[PDB]
């Protein structure tokens, strides 16, 4: 029982919150892009803003030590 | 019990060699065995946590407010939760895109670079992708 | 008991050979089996120790004070903890970055060198990364 | 008992405080960079200063012989 609990908890923690890849993705609503007749040229700047926000959120999350609490 | 609790010990079969493809097969079995738990946890924990995190971040005035839809009012940017094989193979998705590009280049050759599949120009933007800024090397336009 | 104390004899199975992938699998199991302990130790010992060390270093006046946030007052730089597979595979993170760069280069070629992913220009700054100063060979701008 | 205690202690000490990789990361808050509208050109110099501070902290730690006390 103890070994099973430890192994399952460890693998669940390492899978649900991978250390390398982002565990969440902020996606620009292409539906809104079509609805507002947005120019596809700005999507590069929008993607840059989105990735900056994504890394900022991940850094702030890791600051408060969420891994141990999640485990 | 060992098979149920998804340990690695019951996987090994005494007596004879096991191929890499076989091991991948039973690893697929193990990842499949707790799919319901991964799904419910992804629905319950990952998404509200990130929403609360982003709300706190915005209230701190550390990043300006998200644009809202004119027609509906919903934020123009939403969220998604990645679990398990999806997280393992986001790199595989990147590899699939790059392999499609490479296969097209092989099929068409030097003459490829004309009118279907873009050669994707690597100096500026992917330096700004995954953070970091452009320029430095970049002889600006 | 040997399985519980994560010794090395338990993995060895008399009777036949064991593949390298099998050994990696059992090593993953062994590293997993103590996850709670590495987590609690990282949250308890590492962070306060490094904070006390940086405070004593600052008080000795060997380094000027950290800049503080204008909005919140929090220090502009925080501290992390790296344990286990993360420490083993920070090199794997570097390998993944370089492999992404190389796969992009293979897919696009020398015509890549223009406008997405930086050629990353190795003489000056990564020389200053991991200590060491710039210049020397560098024909300065 | 003796073999297990010794082996676990050594492995935990080696893993928790790796000799080659840095065991902690002084990471700049790009959240504050966004808040202050900081110029992305200074990030290179900030990273250089941070790496010097990191290696300074580690050398000071190694001077007082923290490995044996940790063990």
């Amino acid at each position: 029982g103890a070994r099973g609990v430890g192994h399952m908890t460890s693998k669940l923690a390492v899978t649900l919150f991978p250390t390398n890849e982002h565990f969440f993705k902020l996606e620009i609503d292409s539906l809104a892009i079509l609805a507002s007749d947005q120019n596809p040229e700005m999507i590069t700047e929008f993607d840059s803003a989105l990735v900056k926000v994504e890394q900022a959120v991940m850094r702030m999350f890791e600051t408060i030590g969420g891994r141990a609490a999640m485990h | 019990l060992a098979f149920a609790f998804m340990l690695n010990t019951a996987i090994q079969r005494p007596g004879e060699r096991v191929t890499a493809e076989e091991i991948r097969y039973m690893a697929q079995e193990l990842d499949a065995g707790i799919s319901g738990l991964y799904s419910i946890l992804s629905r319950e924990l990952q998404l509200p946590l990130v929403r609360r995190l982003i709300h706190i971040l915005r209230r701190k005035r550390k990043l300006p407010d998200f644009p809202r839809s004119e027609v509906t009012g919903e934020p123009l940017i939403k969220e998604k939760a990645v679990t398990g094989i999806e997280a393992i193979g986001r790199g595989d998705d990147r590899n699939k895109l790059i392999d499609f590009i490479t296969t097209a280049n092989q099929a068409l050759g030097p003459q490829a670079m004309t009118q279907f599949l873009n050669v994707e120009e690597a100096l500026r933007r992917l330096a700004a992708s995954g953070s970091i800024d452009t320029t430095n090397l970049v002889k600006t336009k």
